[PDB]
């Protein structure tokens, strides 16, 4: 009944997916053939949840995601691979050409003959669930796929579906580390054309990973793997409410009445606080004080930004384990005296909590340690204003003298839809300067 | 010497389709949506939050007659008088470029009234020196140069070429030698009709090709003189095809190809006078991009004067696209040219 | 199902295609005979991108060869990968080019061109989803500048929307070996600029630079030069037929390097290359790659990097390796050397990651390269040009055949303006 649809766009978004369902397979006892054993130890059980597997009477688990993308080079390597038998055999391929890091192909050309499979196999799996409680779309700005073929589905399910929630994980651009020279352009048109149909979209940074697993996990040569598998254990963190059971249970649809004020600003941050490997598992307390210290310290925030030069507007902090509420709010009050940590005149509540009595898992093969408790903040602060003003200084340099664009405006676009692109961001930066000023009387 | 670019603004009259959806919805406020442009004087021009300035304006109500009095004539005394001038559309699909510049049997454009008060010079000045001309009519398409009064011959043998003088000169171009205003009439009906056109849409009048025809005019003594009076001159209209964004057109055949070799020869375009406006640009102007831009080497800046015509708009949907034409035209109106005599025979 | 159509134009393109075709069937695991005796599955999954499968498990290339004299198509046929090839592509004439390119172009060639053409079309109909060719030629001689480039602008005009590659070897600054170069580089490069969109430039001195010093070899023969170009020829679509962490096709590298349409021409470059008695005394890890592909003695082309700047770069890794790395060693190499890099770009770099390297290597790196310092050596050609075209000293061969001096004052204008296009960016803030 709790249920929630997955889609993933791009290479990005398939390899976090892959992450993110081998983490559940792993938690709820599903095999990767699909089968469920542990009924075996318990007669009828429901580890492997409706949430977001859908069972068949022959006593597999089919998982409930749309894997899309244009080139037919990783979704091959997923039916190659050890999870062939897990997914239904409908993932989406175009299997003609990528976009080419083109938001033009991925919006315009190549988008429009692959759209009408990716919203058939949605409705069939909208239809198959009672009530559905939002979507997760995982895609990464800079790619084509993952900024024009997310624009038009979102554009698509605004149309179709509307007051359903509509969640996002993209994957920004680092202000100096980058594999991409117009990665500027597509996000600067992602961000105009999904600012008014998403709802919450979550942002991560590929080298503020890197520094994480450099400091704290002590990985000097890590992959994407590993980054993924962070993300992963954001996304759980994130779902553990609906799954299983706890103190203080933070639905999905209650994550935005908590988080986004107005309706423009919806880009939150994400941190994970106890990324330890087992050698310093040991010597440590990992109490709910120093993990709730942890996530709000620079350091081990996983978006390249620095919160001191900015206030927080809201905070949102989920639990996982043995957690008892007054520890929390010790945690919470210790948190609100600090200076350093500034807050917005207008919400003297500030933070909500979340509780659930699942531990984190943890996959074979990896790099995290086996903790009995964990946390996830999503905070909306303003420093991300930042972020984006880089980028926008990226854009303006290479505009000014015409760039990169005849791929563009070859592909089917007019060189103005760049200009209203920036215009658009210009005011989302002003909003957020218009929304941290004091208040007066 | 030198002389000034020339740059004119002009507005159609809403459809009826939209003007109908204005007198029932949107007339009781004050789709049939509201004015943006809201022409308020003559000269200066107000858009929704900003104000810029050009020159000799039009309102939708406006008339062949004024238009022509206050573009043309200018070019028009040039060309006779030797030199060279050009005038050149711009704007975006369904803001009447062809209607203005062409026109209709029943509304004619500037072409029918340019080369009308080109003949009748012709005749005025028959008993001072006699005056011949010569003229040329083509169409750019899809990267390739087609020739729209001899159709038999193929795009692979026209081609352009330059010496070392750095001249633009077409080969096997069909340079046609008219006797009276009918004849010419009958090349100018012959040569639209070859356009190249998408009668698929309603709009059947929309062009996807730019369309240059030349006029050249030549002069010669009377009775007696030896070897003087020659004062050869060249003048060009050009009609160039819209922008249509991609968005405004769901289904994409060939002519996604077309509005793509299209949308890069505007771009093109729009670098080449980004380019010359700039002062510490002009090491180098990008000419070769595209087979319009590099036909077009003498007529924005080399040694001629050019009149670009902006045609807009006064639906509420169409914003973006015509502001790109506003700061486009501002631009080109910063850019200089040279003006020399020509040649003499001895 | 993305697949390339690969064509050979003269005794350099020839040559080259047979020992790329040779490292491509040991790559791929293919006899002589077109069997399989691999014993991976990867080598399979992909194999349509070239190769076009037949009858017994058999794997015929899809290569097009054509040069107006036979000697070459014999000698190709009598090799030991003469085999593979279908016969039926085997397009020949009988009259040489003689180093003519009107003869190439205009008077021969012509006579040759339609078989080549119903040859392709025969090809790429029996495609899934074409991405694009590939030529292989010579701009020095009669047969490749004139064929290759007919060939080129007509295939653009039947397939507008598919890439279009080359891999020209350019002719040599200082060692010439025709009389008659630089007429035959400029009106080449006159349709290479206005047609193609990546040409790859190449030089014999580079590769004899790179053999001497690098390689330590005491006699190259043109096999280690054809075995260098064959190189950086498999690694452009190792993305394009393998799995990787970051993959990349053909578009997406011309979309992240052509900033605009006429700047397509390249360096290229490839790593690693050491001796055979010193590759026990190096690590073989990603800052050793990074540091032999930037430096300008691994170059493949004449020009310096040193005199110009870099417009857009790209590298193709292939092997297992950290990404963090990799976006490391490209972040320091732009930070170090900012003055050979432009501003107006903030990232220069592409990077590309496959998982699959060579059969013996563990870790490759294929390197790629947008230089200003290139228009040197069109300015070089722009000088042999004229000091012929001055005096007329070779040209009533040419206007013999049908030309006339337009053509020859066409192509030099263009050259010219490409020239002062890229010193435009050059100094440009
Ligand atoms: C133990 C070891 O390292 O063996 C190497 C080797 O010793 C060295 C010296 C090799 C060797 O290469 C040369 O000596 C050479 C000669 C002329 C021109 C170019 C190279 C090698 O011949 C080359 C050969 O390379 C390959 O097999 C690659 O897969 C290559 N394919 C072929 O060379 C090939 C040629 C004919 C038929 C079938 C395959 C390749 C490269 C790029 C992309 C695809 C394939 C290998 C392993 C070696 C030897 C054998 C000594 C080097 O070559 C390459 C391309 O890897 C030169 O320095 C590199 C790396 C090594 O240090
Ligand atoms: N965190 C993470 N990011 C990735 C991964 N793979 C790619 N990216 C990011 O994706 C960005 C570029 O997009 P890609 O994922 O490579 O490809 P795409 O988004 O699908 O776009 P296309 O090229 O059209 O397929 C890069 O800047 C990477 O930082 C991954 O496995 N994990
Ligand atoms: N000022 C005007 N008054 C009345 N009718 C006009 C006016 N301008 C244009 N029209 C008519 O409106 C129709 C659409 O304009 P049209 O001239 O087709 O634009 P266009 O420039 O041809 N579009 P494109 O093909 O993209 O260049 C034409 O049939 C014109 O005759
Ligand atoms: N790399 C390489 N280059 C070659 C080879 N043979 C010739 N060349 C180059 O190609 C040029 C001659 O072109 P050629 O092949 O004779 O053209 P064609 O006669 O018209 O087919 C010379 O400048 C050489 O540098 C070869 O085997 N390998
Ligand atoms: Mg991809
Ligand atoms: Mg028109």
């Amino acid at each position: 009944m709790r249920e929630c649809i997955s889609i993933h766009v791009g290479q990005a978004g398939v390899q976090i997916g892959n992450a993110c369902w081998e983490l559940y397979c792993l938690e709820h006892g599903i095999q990767p053939d699909g089968q469920m054993p542990s009924d075996k130890t318990i007669g009828g059980g429901d580890d492997s949840f409706n949430t977001f597997f859908s069972e068949t009477g022959a006593g597999k688990h089919v998982p409930r995601a749309v894997f899309v993308d244009l080139e037919p080079t990783v979704i091959d390597e997923v039916r190659t691979g050890t999870y062939r038998q897990l997914f239904h055999p409908e993932q989406l391929i175009t299997g003609k050409e990528d976009a080419a890091n083109n938001y033009a192909r991925g919006h315009y050309t190549i988008g429009k003959e692959i759209i009408d499979l990716v919203l058939d196999r949605i409705r069939k799996l909208a239809d198959q669930c009672t009530g559905l409680q939002g979507f997760l779309v995982f895609h990464s700005f800079g790619g084509g796929t993952g900024s024009g073929f997310t624009s038009l589905l979102m554009e698509r399910l605004s149309v179709d579906y509307g007051k359903k929630s509509k969640l996002e994980f993209s994957i920004y651009p680092a202000p100096q580390v980058s594999t991409a020279v117009v990665e500027p352009y597509n996000s600067i048109l992602t961000t105009h054309t999904t600012l008014e149909h998403s709802d919450c979209a979550f942002m991560v940074d590929n080298e503020a990973i890197y520094d994480i697993c450099r400091r704290n996990l002590d990985i000097e040569r890590p992959t994407y793997t590993n980054l993924n598998r962070l993300i992963s254990q954001i996304v759980s963190s994130i779902t553990a409410s609906l799954r299983f059971d706890g103190a203080l249970n933070v639905d999905l649809t209650e994550f935005q009445t908590n988080l986004v004020p107005y309706p423009r600003i919806h880009f939150p941050l994400a941190t994970y606080a106890p990324v330890i490997s087992a050698e310093k598992a040991y010597h440590e307390q990992l109490s709910v004080a120093e993990i709730t210290n942890a996530c709000f310290e620079p350091a081990n925030q996983m978006v390249k930004c620095d919160p001191r030069h900015g206030k927080y507007m809201a905070c949102c902090l989920l639990y996982r384990g043995d957690v008892v509420p007054k520890d929390v709010n010790a945690a919470i009050a210790t948190i609100k005296t600090k200076r350093s940590i500034q807050f917005v005149d207008w919400c003297p509540t500030g933070f909500k909590v979340g509780i659930n009595y699942q531990p984190p898992t943890v996959v074979p093969g990896g790099d995290l340690a086996k903790v009995q408790r964990a946390v996830c903040m999503l905070s909306n602060t303003t420093a991300i204003a930042e972020a984006w003003a880089r980028l926008d200084h990226k854009f303006d340099l290479m505009y000014a003298k015409r760039a990169f664009v005849h791929w563009y405006v070859g592909e089917g676009m007019e060189e103005g839809e760049f200009s209203e692109a920036r215009e658009d961001m210009a005011a989302l930066e002003k909003d957020y300067e218009e929304v941290g000023v004091d208040s007066v009387e | 010497k030198q002389s000034s670019i020339s740059v004119a603004v002009r507005v159609r009259p809403f459809t009826e389709a939209e003007s109908n959806r204005l007198v029932k919805i949107d007339n009781d406020d004050v789709g049939g949506l509201r004015k943006i442009i809201n022409v308020v004087d003559d000269r200066m021009l107000i858009i929704a939050s900003k104000r810029f300035v050009f020159d000799r304006l039009f309102d939708e109500d406006c008339t062949q007659d004024q238009v022509y009095r206050n573009t043309t004539q200018p070019l028009l005394d040039s060309v006779l008088d030797g030199y060279n001038a050009t005038v050149f559309a711009y704007g975006a699909t369904g803001c009447g470029k062809t209607h203005t510049i062409s026109g209709t049997p029943e509304d004619p454009g500037v072409i029918f009234l340019t080369m009308k008060e080109l003949y009748n010079r012709i005749e005025e000045l028959k008993d001072t020196k006699i005056i011949d001309i010569s003229l040329s009519y083509l169409e750019i398409y899809n990267e390739t140069i087609r020739d729209l009064l001899n159709p038999m011959t193929q795009c692979k043998n026209l081609v352009i070429r330059e010496d070392a003088n750095n001249k633009i000169s077409v080969s096997n171009l069909s340079r046609h030698r008219p006797n009276s205003v009918e004849e010419v009439m009958q090349l100018i009906l012959e040569g639209n009709k070859n356009r190249t056109c998408s009668p698929t849409e309603a709009n059947a009048t929309s062009s996807r090709s730019h369309a240059v025809l030349q006029i050249n005019v030549i002069q010669k003594d009377r009775t007696g003189d030896i070897t003087e009076e020659h004062t050869f001159a060249t003048l060009s209209i050009i009609d160039l095809a819209g922008s249509e964004r991609a968005a405004a057109t769901k289904n994409r055949g060939a002519r996604l190809n077309e509005g793509a070799n299209i949308n890069k020869s505007l771009l093109a375009l729009g670098n080449c006078i980004n380019a010359l406006c700039d002062p510490r640009r002009r090491n180098h102007v990008p000419y070769r991009d595209s087979k319009l831009t590099r036909l077009l080497k003498f007529s924005l800046g080399g040694n001629c004067k050019t009149v670009m015509i902006v045609c807009v708009s006064p639906s509420s949907q169409h914003y973006d696209e015509t502001l790109n034409t506003l700061k486009y035209a501002d631009r080109a109106k910063e850019i200089k040219t040279k003006l020399i005599r020509n040649l003499e025979h001895h | 199902m993305r697949e390339i159509v690969h064509i050979q134009a003269g005794q350099c393109g020839n040559q080259i295609g047979a020992k790329f075709w040779e490292v491509i069937s040991d790559e791929h695991g293919i006899d002589p005979t077109g069997s399989y005796h691999g014993d991976s599955d990867l080598q399979l999954e992909r194999i349509n991108v070239y190769y076009n499968e037949a009858t017994g498990n058999k794997y015929v290339p899809r290569a097009i060869l054509v040069d107006l004299e036979p000697g070459t198509m014999d000698s190709v046929r009598s090799g030991p990968f003469g085999q593979i090839f279908r016969p039926d592509n085997f397009v020949f004439g009988q009259s040489g080019a003689g180093n003519n390119w009107a003869k190439g172009h205009y008077t021969e060639g012509a006579e040759l061109v339609d078989s080549v053409l119903d040859v392709v079309r025969k090809e790429s109909e029996s495609c899934d989803c074409l991405q694009g060719f590939q030529l292989t030629h010579s701009l020095g001689g009669g047969t490749g500048s004139g064929m290759g480039t007919l060939l080129i602008s007509k295939i653009r005009e039947e397939y507008p929307d598919r890439i279009m590659n080359t891999f020209s070897v350019m002719p040599s600054p200082k060692v010439s070996d025709t009389v008659v170069e630089p007429y035959n580089a400029t009106l080449s490069v006159h349709q290479l600029v206005e047609n193609t969109d990546e040409t790859y430039c190449i030089d014999n001195e580079a590769l004899y630079d790179i053999c001497f010093r690098t390689l330590k070899l005491t006699t190259p023969t043109y096999g280690d030069l054809n075995h260098l170009v064959s190189a950086t020829m498999s690694g452009v679509t190792t993305c394009l037929r393998f799995p990787g962490q970051l993959n990349a096709d053909l578009r997406k590298l011309a979309v992240n390097m052509v900033p605009f349409p006429r700047l397509h021409f390249f360096m290229p470059g490839f790593a690693p290359l050491t001796s055979r008695g010193s590759q026990q005394y190096r690590a073989l890890t990603v800052p050793e790659l990074t540091q032999q592909m930037f430096d300008s003695k691994n170059m493949m082309a004449a020009c310096d990097p040193r005199h110009g700047r870099y417009l857009t770069v790209a590298a193709i890794f292939r092997g297992r390796m950290s990404m963090k790395e990799v976006d490391e060693q490209m972040l320091n190499v732009q930070n170090k050397n900012s003055s050979y890099f432009v501003e107006w770009i903030p990232n220069n770099v592409k990077t590309a990651v496959c998982d699959i390297p060579p059969r013996g290597l563990k870790m490759s790196a294929t390197f790629i390269g947008n230089s200003t310092a290139i228009q040197e050596l069109f300015k070089r050609i722009s000088e042999q040009f004229t000091a012929m075209f001055r005096r007329k000293a070779f040209l009533h061969w040419y206007t013999g055949e049908g030309m006339d001096e337009m053509e020859f004052t066409e192509a030099e204008s263009n050259m010219n303006d490409l020239v002062s296009e890229y010193q435009q960016y050059q100094d440009a803030t």
